[PDB]
């Protein structure tokens, strides 16, 4: 009955941090042991009710393999929304963040909405960032922040109900 | 090379664009898909949907073997 809107969102980060685990777990409800890295992009949607509102969430998952790396200017450009994943046991994967936010602004300025996510939250004993390091960075870079575990399904529905909640 | 990546970059917007614009339509009708009627015809988008997407892949191959020749 409500209106809907389509909004696209890239996922963006290293190899391995967990985006394509996050995308499984929220369009699945499912954990996947046996890395499978993605070849190239894929696309996954989903629809989701709001009060007085429904979105279309349309998705970009982008491969973190080197050679893929420069297809993803496009699918930047082509997105409202960017979620940048890292991973929390992985000091490296949060040090490129800075690298990725960077290069959505590159694409897209202010006209975007940015989510820092620092995935595996489950690693507990191999943690090699704070979470408030995490909030930090974020606050600093001017984006969203959130710690998930795709293994254990931890606040990743939160996530996308957040990023639902900031669209126009 | 620029001139060839102009030309790939122009082809694969109208590629992502019909991809979302597929899936805005089905999600559309899947809002209201009381009959038997709507579920055939959203069955066909999501063939369509695939369809796309699969060309958008084999396009993205295409593209890096365009790119790793000499210029
Ligand atoms: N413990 C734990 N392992 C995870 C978690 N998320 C992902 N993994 C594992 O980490 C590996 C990488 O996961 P992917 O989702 O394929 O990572 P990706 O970022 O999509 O990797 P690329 O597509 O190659 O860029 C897989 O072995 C996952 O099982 C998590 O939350 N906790
Ligand atoms: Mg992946």
């Amino acid at each position: 009955g409500n209106p809907l809107r389509k909004f696209k969102l890239v996922f963006l980060g290293e190899q391995s941090v967990g985006k394509t685990s996050l995308i499984t777990r929220f369009m699945y409800d499912s954990f996947d042991n046996t890395y499978q890295a993605t070849i190239g992009i894929d696309f996954l949607s989903k629809t989701m009710y709001l009060e007085d509102r429904t979105v279309r969430l349309q998705l970009w998952d982008t491969a973190g393999l080197e050679r893929f790396r420069s297809l993803i200017p496009s699918y930047i450009r082509d997105s409202t929304v960017a979620v940048v994943v890292y991973d929390i046991t992985n000091l490296n994967s949060f040090q490129q963040t800075s690298k990725w936010i960077d290069d959505v602004r590159t694409e897209r300025g202010s006209d975007v909405i940015i989510m820092l996510v620092g995935n595996k939250t489950d690693l507990a004993d191999k943690r090699q960032i704070t979470i408030e390091e995490g909030e930090q960075r974020a606050k600093e870079l001017s984006v969203m922040f959130i710690e998930t575990s795709a293994k254990t399904g931890y606040n990743v529905k939160q996530l996308f109900r957040r990023v639902a909640s900031a669209l126009p | 090379r620029k001139h060839l990546e102009e030309v790939l970059e122009m082809k694969q917007e109208a590629l992502l664009a019909a991809i979302s614009e597929k899936d805005a339509n089905i999600a559309l009708l899947e809002l209201s898909s009381s009959k038997k009627k709507t579920q055939e015809e959203v069955a066909a988008l999501k063939r369509e949907k695939d369809r796309l997407v699969q060309q958008l892949k084999q396009q993205t191959q295409n593209r890096m073997k365009l790119m790793a020749d000499n210029y």
